[PDB]
């Protein structure tokens, strides 16, 4: 038997376990809702060709009046913000942040902590394992959806088996041409285009006949509980800012084309649960560090 | 550019007190028993300079 | 300055008619007209922003002496507010006005075998605005009226169909044509911040409008002291000694 | 002869004929408007630390003041427009919603029916079929970009057929390595690694050389009538809630992995104006569901 | 020896060289605010069941009061907008617009007109070239992930160089199986299923053994400097209404499938920091062309 996995899936580095706390998520959350505030002065002063509402808006950010000749960087909150996205992506990187920063950078404004208000849908779609016989070949591309194409060499037809793991809430595999696919045990119905799969339902059996090859594009949607301020389209941004900027490069990590297959792969390991809740407040972090570094950029 | 604290306690957005139970608190002053252990005027009086 | 400010065909008219050539060129070398240069703009970037010279750039460039160069400098003075370096160009031509050159037998220039296909790819029409467009089929069309050849400016403009739409409505040649048109053709006037732009001609006609509105005012007192007690040099009075290498 | 199609144009289903009228699009409506204002009421508590702009929303909403011990389902409103939903998916889905209801829900605010004033963009990319000769291997795959692999064992060249419908508006065609495509009935151009074409110029013919095989990428643009409400971000995280929810479980139903795909199968198959028409309600529908959902899980 | 390039960095043609200076960029910027409050007013007059908002918005942009029986088309400004983005996209483009049209529009309201006081991360993967040897069979397919297909039919294990350009800032490599990737006179580490490389670093070596194929999907971004109002989701959907509305149907012009493709291809040509910053201008000018024809269908 050959095996055949998602490449996003291999080896899921552990994650921080700092600043997991009440207060620490107080501050990520008021760091989110300052950062929000500091982009939109910023596009008031530009209407308005008065500088007077960004350096308002800068003031509560950091604490400090911005003056020529000093780079605005954000001051001590971008500081403590950016080495904490640091804690929370591994577990070899420093905890730097002192406590009492933490606090005095929560109470700068009044807003719940909690993570869980609401939710978001995941697309990236999880393939545990390919398992086929000794005369097929098996190759899966690709995160967002994924391209399995299976070919029979032998004579007779082969049976191929699928696992998408329990997290995934639903799974749709479309064919190139139409194609057998039941559960384990089960009859096997008339070749169709579509199946509307739930994970949970066991190895899926897949009939490949000797021929022409076979392609499977697979899409899933998986819900994690996120707070209310979660934008996925902000926290994408900011990933690939902090990527290209650098504060990734820690040693034994593993590295990932966007925050779907971050969080999706750590849900698909051991504590699976709780990788997801710092997962998910790194995410947030993340949404504070894109909105702030656009706010105020360098070349 | 400056701050200050907006006088009174009263927050601009709410255009109320900052503690939102202060109608309930008033009358839980108005219907007490302050003071004694028989009945007495401290608890009205202060409720109504309170209001 | 002055030419750029000129916003009707009459004005414009009226200016090269005062104007003599020698404010139409330039006696500084310059460099090669055509040419991959890296520039600095620190404005906006660390490296060195690419860019192409040309002749439409408020920068003087080598031109040959001929015909051609005459009239390329002449148009680059009008769509730019900068000639090129011509040299030796001699007293007779340069006493003339701009329009005599343009537009009268007078001058001892030959311009019969003029191509205006040649001139437009060597003042890159491709890189003009609006306004700039205007003012050379403006000096095509005198030219093209002058010598005889209306034929060869309407086959130009029949291979440019872009340049065609916005074409003048004037007859060189009927005063009622220059009266009630109703072309803009004003490059620079009173509105801008003081910044730095990324390509050469537009950071060179940014300075040229941002200098506008002190030229408004200062070049009166400057300029009636230097011509307190000096003779006028357009169609200045002369033995008519030669016109050499024409 | 060979014939290739996509996956996700075949056999659409029939879609529902219930709730269409105007007093049930000024519900969709109302419900899309308040469930919006739901949300936004929800970060405004957050950030001025008080609950009294998200009391008065939900009120409005739910046509009951919120209280403690109670799960927050969303009242009235959320049966309703769960059940609504449920109804434009299918036509065998039932309609238990009486007309009262809806009409009395659609006037707690005044907004209009219309939705057909804007318009927006479709990504999904319609290959009817495609056409090979023998000795000759076609193979399509994908729905936003769609990627046909195209190998020729043969002696010769062969002309392979495209044919991408008549209702999309623009097709752009790359390949990996330069190929050569005309009209029917035309000569055929220099290689090229690009192509723009508009599907109702007719068949498109392909020469496929021998040698290596060749993947070309299609991509397409496709405009539908829409409310100027119509956030497509939204209706594909609402699309994702319903099928997730179960709201889409009916017998003999087509599922598709967006709703991209879903209006523009649609409109393909047999009376398209209609269903697209039942479809961008379901689109604004799922549009509300999204967001009070995500105000007030369950 | 073979070489594969992707299909959208082949051949970009040049940007107009018009409307880029700070008048013609504060009109872009005032475009795009008139346009918004175009749509907002839209929204707020169904809301209030009145036309007072819609009628006061509308007489800003267009200079002229609604009126039933009159088509509404947004005016000059729309026929402006509409023209200087023909001229962006190509140097054959009329640019037919007036100076004094553009500075009397740009006066409507107060913007710096700067496209640089931000940045957004676009994310075309750019491929320049890969080279293979003999025997071996090289395809790339996409462009926001590329997927290399590799075959290797010789005797021995295979050396393929990739290339992938000097401005792109990171790239992450995930192959269907582990492989091996070095750069340059390095040693080549174990089998392992990603990598993350900086383009700059220089050209890099895969090893492919034989036997299956290997499928390599690469993933990039880039930065760019756009102006604070920059939306993508806007500027993205602008593009596909202007290519269906035919302002990009121009002679001797190249095709792509969306904004991203043609901002990544024209960065990548000789010189191309001389066309980004005209290609952002165009950016912002779709994102105002699809903020005022979502309100005003023509």
């Amino acid at each position: 038997a050959n095996r055949a996995t998602s490449a996003f899936l291999d080896n899921p580095h552990p994650v921080g376990v700092n600043y997991v706390d009440e207060g620490s998520r107080q501050f990520v959350a008021v760091a989110e809702l300052l950062a929000s505030k500091l982009i939109d002065s910023s596009r008031e002063s530009d209407e308005s060709n008065s500088d007077v509402p960004f350096v308002q808006a800068y003031s509560k950010f950091a604490d400090d009046n911005p003056r020529h000749l000093r780079v605005k960087t954000g001051g001590k909150m971008a500081n403590a913000l950016t080495n904490v996205i640091r804690s929370y992506y591994s577990i070899n990187a420093p905890a730097i942040v002192p406590q009492v920063e933490i606090d005095r950078l929560a109470s700068k404004a009044t807003v719940s902590g909690d993570m869980y208000n609401s939710y978001a849908i995941f697309n990236s779609v999880p393939i545990v394992e390919v398992l086929s016989p000794a005369r097929t070949t098996v190759s899966i591309v690709g995160s967002d959806r994924a391209d399995v194409t299976m070919l029979n060499t032998g004579a007779g037809a082969a049976n191929i088996t699928f696992n998408f793991g329990q997290i995934a809430e639903t799974v749709i595999l479309k064919g190139s041409v139409p194609f057998q696919l039941a559960r384990l045990n089960q009859p096997m119905p008339a070749a169709r285009f579509t199946y509307k799969l739930r994970p949970l339902d066991g190895p899926f059996i897949v009939v490949l006949p000797v021929g022409n090859p076979l392609v499977i594009s697979a899409t899933a949607a998986t819900r994690i509980q996120v707070p209310l301020a979660f934008n996925k389209a902000l926290v994408e941004s900011g990933f690939q800012t902090a990527m290209n900027d650098g504060l990734f490069d820690i040693q034994n990590v593993n590295y990932y084309s966007s925050f779907d297959e971050f969080i999706i792969s750590q849900y698909h390991a051991q504590d699976g649960i709780n990788r997801v809740s710092t997962c998910v407040i790194l995410g947030l972090a993340l949404q504070a560090y894109d909105q702030m570094r656009r706010a105020l950029p360098v070349r | 550019v400056g701050r200050y604290y907006n006088p009174f306690n009263i927050d601009p957005l709410t255009k109320k007190h900052v503690e939102d139970r202060l109608e309930e608190f008033i009358n839980q002053v108005q219907v007490g028993r302050f003071r004694n252990a028989s009945g007495n005027a401290v608890g009205t009086t202060l409720a109504a300079f309170l209001r | 300055m002055d030419v750029l400010s000129k916003g009707s065909l009459k004005e414009l008219l009226a200016h090269l008619e005062k104007t003599p050539l020698e404010e139409a060129i330039s006696y500084r070398i310059g460099t090669v007209p055509y040419q991959n240069v890296l520039i600095s703009r620190n404005e906006y970037y660390n490296q060195l922003y690419p860019d192409t010279t040309s002749l439409i750039d408020g920068v003087s460039r080598e031109g040959q002496r001929n015909v051609n160069g005459l009239i390329m400098s002449i148009i680059s003075y009008v769509v730019s507010g900068s000639g090129h370096y011509i040299p030796n160009i001699g007293f007779m031509l340069l006493r003339r006005s701009i329009l005599d050159i343009l537009t009268k037998h007078d001058t001892g220039l030959v311009t019969n075998n003029l191509n205006y296909g040649i001139i437009a790819r060597n003042l890159t029409v491709s890189k003009m605005n609006c306004e700039q467009r205007k003012r050379m089929l403006i000096c095509f069309k005198l030219l093209a009226y002058k010598d005889g050849n209306q034929n060869d400016y309407e086959i130009y403009l029949n291979q440019n169909i872009p340049l065609k739409q916005i074409a003048p409505n004037f007859i060189p040649g009927d005063m009622r044509t220059v009266i009630h048109n109703q072309d803009q053709l004003a490059i620079v006037g009173i509105p801008l911040t003081q910044s730095t732009e990324l390509s050469i001609r537009d950071d060179n006609a940014k300075s040229y409008k941002l200098g506008y509105v002190d030229w408004y005012n200062s070049n009166s007192f400057l300029r009636e002291r230097s011509e307190f007690n000096l003779i006028r040099l357009k169609d200045r009075d002369t033995k008519y000694g030669k016109l050499n290498g024409w």
